């Protein structure tokens, strides 16, 4: 879909003036040139246009720092990509649309990103989609049933974040998990018997907390202590039988033996 | 507790942990093609 | 003495050094001896950059197989020429003055004329 007058910016013009050192800028890449060679090599690069990048399908690395640029809506027609990188902490929304035409990526990386919202019921029809860096993410608000049938993910973390509720139906199929990091929660409301039919996980972070430790709720926390007590070990050195323990009160969790 | 933990991170090397996370010794024999050969590059064989 | 950042084309010099089949390399190099040639015979010859041309004059007639090349300049100052073959479908529009001097062409091939409208005067020195 060629249109015109898309480059207000000559900062690829320098860039290969610098690489190619053709003659002039005016001077349009050949048909030759792109149908003989395949790949280009220049490692750790600084481009600052961002246009033009659609046409070129090598794209492996975009230090996205641009001061004068105000749109991100630049990204809506890709629809041959395999591979994804980028960069930016205040990224907070992308182009819609795209996941239903395209059905060949495969990796993808995100840090510190700001996806305020997903699209509810989209996840199910991809179920391709395997890899998805859940670190310091900042899903403020999730919709019901994100985790439920992907069961091959490797990497869970909802640290720093708001999750008061849990997607529906998600501890039935939860028999093929590795990891899930239930620390630094801050819900207001839960229902009864959700976090117990958690018995199935390696390893669980819920200790350590000046938190409330009210009968039931550490009635799972000992079950699961007992059940695996010698498997657990702490990151930070320091004696393992004391380390988790009932918070509150500060008695030894082993004279307690819940009533009723 | 609230608001303190390590800044540093360990390997957490365990009997019981994933099996593919033990030091495999991978030996990355670089060979520099350098312009030095050498003249015995076998032994020719002895025979009998 | 080699000199780097001379050449644009690797293609069409490597052709022009192999083609002729010449002695030996310790040969000399010139221009008048070199651009002997007026008529280039080299398939899907693509050579784009023309500009600065006035330097070789003796070149009458390309031949350019080269669809991608819509760039004007290909005719702003080229009025040498004694015959045409351009394959640019999009041709919405016809350079004015090359008029001027060309006296010389003999044989014209203008297929796929889209000119709904012609223009007054056009053929009126073509005596």
């Amino acid at each position: 879909t060629p249109i015109k007058q898309i480059f207000p910016d000559d900062a690829f013009a320098e860039t290969i003036k610098a690489n190619l050192k053709k003659k002039s800028v005016t001077d349009a890449v050949t048909q030759n040139e792109l149908n003989s060679i395949d790949q280009i090599y220049a490692p750790d690069s600084d481009i600052k246009s961002v246009q033009g990048i659609q046409y070129l399908p090598n794209v492996r690395s975009l230090k996205l720092r641009s001061n004068k640029l105000h749109d991100i809506s630049a990204l809506k027609e890709l629809t041959n990509l395999t591979f994804l990188f980028l960069n930016l902490n205040q990224l907070q929304s992308l182009p819609n649309g795209v996941f239903d035409k395209l059905t060949n990526l495969k990796e993808l990386v995100l840090v510190e990103n700001q996806l305020q919202s997903l699209p509810d019921g989209v996840f199910d029809k991809l179920t391709n989609l395997t890899l998805l860096h859940l670190m310091v993410n900042q899903l403020q608000s999730l919709p019901k049933g994100v985790f439920d049938k992907l069961t091959n993910l490797t990497e869970l973390d909802l640290s720093y974040n708001q999750l008061q509720s849990l997607p529906e139906g998600v501890f039935d199929k939860l028999t093929q998990l590795k990891d899930l990091r239930l620390y630094q929660n801050q819900l207001k409301s839960v229902p009864d018997g959700v976090f117990d039919r958690l018995t199935s996980l390696q390893y669980i972070w819920l200790h350590d907390n000046p938190w409330d430790c009210t009968c039931p709720g550490i009635r799972y926390l000992s079950e699961w202590i007992n059940k695996h007590s010698g498997v657990v070990r702490s990151f930070i050195p320091l004696w393992a039988p004391d380390s988790a323990k009932c918070s509150g009160s500060g008695k030894p969790v082993r004279s307690i033996i819940c009533p009723t | 507790g609230f608001n303190c933990y390590f800044p540093l991170q360990s390997y957490g090397f365990q009997p019981t942990n994933g099996v593919g996370y033990q030091p495999y010794r991978v030996v990355v024999l670089s060979f520099e093609l350098l312009h030095a050969p050498a003249t015995v590059c076998g032994p020719k064989k002895s025979t009998n």
